[PDB]
């Protein structure tokens, strides 16, 4: 089968948010003012 | 005398002294 | 239990509060201008 099993310990998590930001794939990344 | 809630806003030197349920109408403690 | 839920990136409807049961007691914030607010965490 196919399953992520990555290491989420998702204790006291409140953040959710679900999309298709999926498919050369540049980005950019960028933390600002929340 | 007391400063319970408004539904409109005041004016600049505005002296009014004249829908929340049943709490819009009614209107200190000296203890 | 108490003090669970997390409320944000909500939208944070008042409707369902003032226009409820016939269940407010808004103190720290304005009754009927409850639309209007926004908070960093509810």
């Amino acid at each position: 089968e196919s399953e992520f099993r990555v290491y989420s310990s998702a204790n006291n998590c409140t953040f959710e948010y679900v999309s298709q930001p999926f498919l050369l794939r540049e980005f950019v990344f960028k933390n600002i003012d929340g | 005398l007391y400063r319970l809630f408004r539904k409109s806003n005041l004016k600049p030197f505005e002296r009014d002294i004249s829908e929340g349920f049943n709490c819009y109408f009614p209107l200190y403690g000296f203890q | 239990a108490w003090n669970r839920k997390r409320i944000s990136n909500c939208v944070a409807d008042y409707s369902v509060l003032y226009n409820s049961a016939s269940t407010f007691k808004c103190y720290g914030v304005s009754p009927t201008k409850l639309n209007d607010l926004c908070f960093t965490n509810v």
